Parts: structure tokens; sequence; C-alpha cells
């Protein structure tokens, strides 16, 4: 993927806005850049609720490394997409803007996306409780005296 | 038992003296494993686990 940093998703995130793009000759404001890679930090760890949120193999930046932009997101390929429409969405009020429906939309179905597969895995069923037997048809079990199962 | 011949034996009368050895034991020689029910395969397996281990 060409959208391999932090930096890379914020421009992408102001393109989408019509913000700082070549379609229109402007540039990324370095004033601009740190706000929104700022903006894209808090968003990231509010989704990522310390492991019970979404999992996407975001990054986070400590603060030992000077440069919070250059470094690699370490997002999947198929997260890209909704991370920057969500940032921009997010940072499109810091300039009185109102990002258009169909960047809400792909927000919306992005997000899903990347919950999609998580949810599936966390889809799982509790075992069956400690007071109910195991029936004699298995034979093993109730020879060595494991007619209820354990639970938890 | 020691033996001599001759016909004035004084101060020459032997003692006894009976020898003996020790027999003793090692250390158990164990099978230990462990049985898992819910697995059908720790099922047919154990069966076979303890003649195996005999």
């Amino acid at each position: 993927m060409q959208i391999k940093t932090k930096g890379d998703l914020v421009r992408a995130a102001l393109r989408k806005l019509g913000v700082a793009s070549d379609a229109t000759l402007t540039d990324v404001e370095p004033q601009s850049m740190q706000d929104a890679v700022d903006d894209l930090e808090a968003m990231m760890a509010e989704w990522y609720q310390d492991g019970k949120g979404i999992i996407t193999g975001y990054v986070f930046s400590d603060d030992e490394n000077p440069p919070a932009e250059g470094d690699d997101h370490g997002l999947r390929s198929s997260a890209v997409s909704a991370v920057f429409h969500n940032l921009a969405c997010r940072i499109a009020p810091d300039y009185a803007l109102e990002a258009t429906a169909k960047i809400i939309a792909t927000a919306k179905y992005g997000k899903e996306l990347l919950y999609k597969q998580t949810a599936i895995s966390r889809a799982k069923r509790a075992p069956y409780p400690s007071r109910m037997p195991t029936g004699s048809g298995n034979s093993f079990a109730n020879l060595n005296e494991w007619h209820y199962f354990p639970g938890e | 038992s020691p033996t001599q011949e001759g016909w004035d034996l004084t101060d020459k009368a032997t003692g006894l003296l009976e020898l003996n050895v020790a027999v003793n034991m090692g250390e158990p020689d164990n099978d230990f494993f462990q049985l898992r029910a819910d697995d059908l395969r720790d099922e047919t397996a154990y069966r076979r686990r303890i003649q195996s281990a005999a």
C-alpha cells in the first residue's frame, strides 16, 4: 500500500475533505498536520479500549520517539480506508466544515467492516452449566465418574 | 571352618566368624500420565496406555 504512515492517513483525510490536496492547489499546513495526528491518536485510543474495543493493528506512538509523524501506522491493508474516512469525519469541524454524505456513509461502512471479524471471533458460546449432567451416552466420562459438566 | 592337625594345640583355639551381605532397594519406576475426558482420542488411547505401561 502507498498509505504506510500516519501522515499518509492524515493527508488522505485532508484530501477527502478537500482542504489540502492537488485537485485543489493547497499544501498541507504544518499546523494542521500535528492537530490531525493528535486527533488520529485520540480516536484510535478511543476505539481500542485497552484491548476490549476494535482491534486494527494500529501502533500507538510513545513519548520517546521525536516525530509522531513518519511512523508506520501498522494497520492492515483493509483498514486504511475506514481509518482515514473516519479521521476526515472527525477533523472536519476543526475548519468549520462538514464531511459530505458519501464520506459519512463510507465511515460507517468501514467501521462496521473493521469490527466484523472481531464480532465473529467473540461470538463464543458459554460452556455447559455446572449442574448439567453428561448423560449416560458419554460412556467414558460416566465410567470415570464425570457425571456433571464443570462449567465456568 | 579352619582346620589344624596335631596333638598339642594349647593357646591355638580359634574363634568364630560369620560374614554377611546387604540387600537394599532402589527407587520406584512410574508411568505417570495425564488423562483427559472430552477428547475421544484420550478415551481409546488410555485403555491401551495402561497395557503398554505394564
